[PDB]
Formats: structure tokens, C-alpha cells, sequence
């Protein structure tokens, strides 16, 4: 089984936000989004049926792909990524509630220490990676499905990187 | 005070509170210099970031038109207003950093109002809220009242056992007051 990204994030438009109190959670559009149909980032799971996990980090958009400073926040996050149970009894999944969240350029080794707290790096980067400068303005998102092997233990399905989001 | 049938039925515990305090509708204050009370200068959420002086004026200008309607058409926001300006407002040095061109925003919980004016931009997909008409988009009036509100009230949108909180029903009664026809936001999130 893998993972398909049938619908990217817009990679332009949506300002990376700060904490304080904003008009709505934004939800991260879908490349499609238009005036009159907005979209949203949409995944779909090949030959492989039933329940499961699914955890969305951001990670930097070169690599070797660092996990980001920034975080994601609404619905079923925590820590700065998503994480919630697949509808078992579908293929397709869609994320109408990401956010992301820059942190302040003064945080920056606060934010990537609780990446490393969190076990939240999604291709093992080493620690002694995990310094030097970030491009704040950039991130991708990546998707972690976990599935199940035929005795229903967690089987955790090869990640995949959506394009760059940019803030500008 | 005025208030909307969407509301009246549970209606935000929090604001009727507030109310409480805010009591003086009356139109004592000149609308032509409601920015000149709000706004000190440019800055932005953070402070090492620095935003342009060009935005800054763009939306200034429109924010300054924003807040003389809405003083000079809304009871509701007069009292909001009146009731801010004899605590803080007076005060040249209480006053809040507009965060120009920033995604919308005020600190609630430093003192910044981040606004922009991408709700009039193509290149930006709308942003939506929830009516009994279906789903609204923002428009700047809605964003800028918002915001204000929560620079003018302190509240928060989180609301135990309201479905919108404070901020949008004072947004939804003030726009209404201003002859806004968007129909009224009935909840803060979708469902
Ligand atoms: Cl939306
Ligand atoms: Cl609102």
C-alpha cells in the first residue's frame, strides 16, 4: 500500500499565523481552490482498507528534510502536527482544519527542541542536523499513515512530502 | 442593547457581561480621529519582523473609514468604543501596534491589530463563516470589526457553551447597526 496526494495545499496565498485571537481557524486551501469552490488538501490510501493513523508534521523544504519550527495547529493537533484515526471505511481522506503557526525568530531553539522532545521528525534526522539556519517562509507538509498488516498490527506507510507552502 | 434574533436564543453570556460595563452609547467622541485613538504607530505580532510603511498607510485609511462609519451608524460599537477610550484610548502610550499586511490578529491574552486588505485580493482563496444562508466570505468590514473587538473588549472567541463567544455577536449586532447586509456568523467554527 502507499500514499497519494490527490489534492496539494495551495502553496501560495495563506499567511503563516501568530498566536493571538484571529477572525477563524484557517484551514490550509487546496491547489483546485478557486473563488467560488474553495478545496483542501486531500490524501488517498492505495491497496490497503480499513482502520488507521495518520499524523501530519511540517518539515523544511529542502533536504535532508528537518522537522520545521513552525507548528500546526486546529482540530487534532498537538505538540505542531496533526495526528487523528482514518475513517476506516474509506480511501480518501481530507484536512479541512490545518494551520500553520510561524514561531518567533527569538523561539527558534525552543521549537526545535520540543520537535526532538515530541519524536516528531518523520525521516530520523540526526540532532547534530537539526542547526543552522531554517527558511521560515517555507515549509512541507508530511504525511505519516500508519495501516495494518494482515494480523492487524500498526504497519506505518512510506512518507510523502506535498509541495512547498509559502507565507511571503 | 440591541441584539439579534440569531442570538437571543443562547445568547454569549460573556458579552451581556461586558455590556454591563460598557454603558455610554452616545456619540461624544469625533469620528474623524477614532485611528489617531486606536493606532500609535506600525508593528507587527513579532518584533523583530517590521512591517512596511506603505501597507501601514493603505490600511490605515481604511481602517480610519471603518471605525467613522461604524461610530456614526452602531449604538453597539459606540459603547465599545467610548467605554475603551475612557480606559486606555486617552492615553497616547496605551495605545495598539497595527500590524499591517499581517493575517488578522490582536493580542489578547505588547499590544498589536494585524490587518490586510487580501480579502480584496484574487491571489488569496476567501476565507468562510458559517450563516443559515450557508457559508459566508469574510469581507474586510467583518475582519476589521473582528479585530477591533477583541482590542476594544479584550475578550477571547472561546466561549464554554456558546457557539460563537463574545467577538461575533458584538461583530454580527454592529455590522447589522451599520446597514452590513452579510447575514449574521451563527457560529465561530464550521460544522
Ligand atoms: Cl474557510
Ligand atoms: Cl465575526
Amino acid at each position: 500500500a502507499y500514499v497519494e496526494i490527490i489534492e496539494q495545499p495551495k502553496q501560495r496565498g495563506m499567511r503563516f499565523r501568530y498566536k493571538c485571537e484571529g477572525r477563524s481557524a484557517g484551514s490550509i486551501p487546496g491547489e483546485r481552490s478557486t473563488d467560488t469552490t474553495k478545496t483542501h488538501p486531500t490524501i488517498k490510501i492505495n491497496g490497503y482498507t480499513g482502520p488507521g493513523t495518520v499524523r501530519i508534521s511540517l518539515v523544511t523544504k529542502d533536504p535532508p528534510h528537518r522537522p520545521h519550527p513552525h507548528e500546526l495547529v486546529g482540530k487534532d493537533c498537538r505538540d505542531g502536527y496533526y495526528e487523528a484515526d482514518l475513517c476506516p471505511d474509506r480511501s480518501i481522506h481530507s484536512f479541512q482544519n490545518l494551520g500553520i503557526q510561524c514561531v518567533k525568530k527569538r523561539d527558534l531553539e525552543q521549537a526545535i527542541s520540543q520537535r526532538i522532545q515530541t519524536n516528531n521528525n518523520p525521516f530520523h534526522v540526526p540532532i547534530e542536523e537539526q542547526r543552522g539556519d531554517y527558511d521560515l517562509n517555507a515549509v512541507r507538509l508530511c504525511f505519516q499513515v500508519t495501516v495494518r498488516d494482515p494480523a492487524g498490527r500498526p504497519l506505518l506507510l512510506t512518507p510523502v512530502l506535498s509541495h512547498p507552502i509559502f507565507d511571503n | 442593547f440591541p441584539d439579534l434574533p440569531e442570538h437571543q436564543d443562547n445568547p454569549s453570556q460573556l458579552r451581556l457581561q461586558h455590556d454591563g460595563l460598557a454603558t455610554d452609547d452616545k456619540a461624544r467622541l469625533e469620528p474623524m480621529c477614532l485611528a489617531e485613538y486606536l493606532i500609535s504607530g506600525p508593528g507587527g505580532m513579532d518584533p523583530d519582523i517590521e512591517i512596511d510603511d506603505d501597507t501601514y498607510d493603505e490600511c490605515r485609511e481604511v481602517l480610519s473609514r471603518i471605525l467613522e462609519d461604524a461610530y456614526t451608524q452602531s449604538g453597539t460599537f459606540r459603547r465599545l468604543m467610548n467605554y475603551a477610550y475612557d480606559q486606555e484610548l486617552h492615553d497616547v502610550e496605551q495605545r495598539w501596534l497595527l500590524g499591517a499586511g499581517e493575517n488578522f490578529g490582536t493580542t489578547v491574552t505588547r499590544k498589536v491589530i494585524a490587518l490586510n486588505l487580501d480579502d480584496t485580493d484574487d491571489d488569496s482563496i476567501p476565507e468562510y463563516y458559517e450563516s443559515n444562508d450557508g457559508p459566508q466570505q469574510f469581507d474586510t468590514t467583518r475582519s476589521f470589526i473582528h479585530q477591533v473587538v477583541h482590542a476594544l473588549t479584550h475578550l477571547q472567541d472561546k466561549e464554554d457553551s456558546n457557539p460563537r463567544g463574545p467577538v461575533v455577536e458584538y461583530t454580527n449586532i454592529i455590522l447589522k447597526e451599520m446597514g452590513h447586509t452579510s447575514p449574521p456568523r451563527i457560529a465561530y467554527e464550521f460544522s
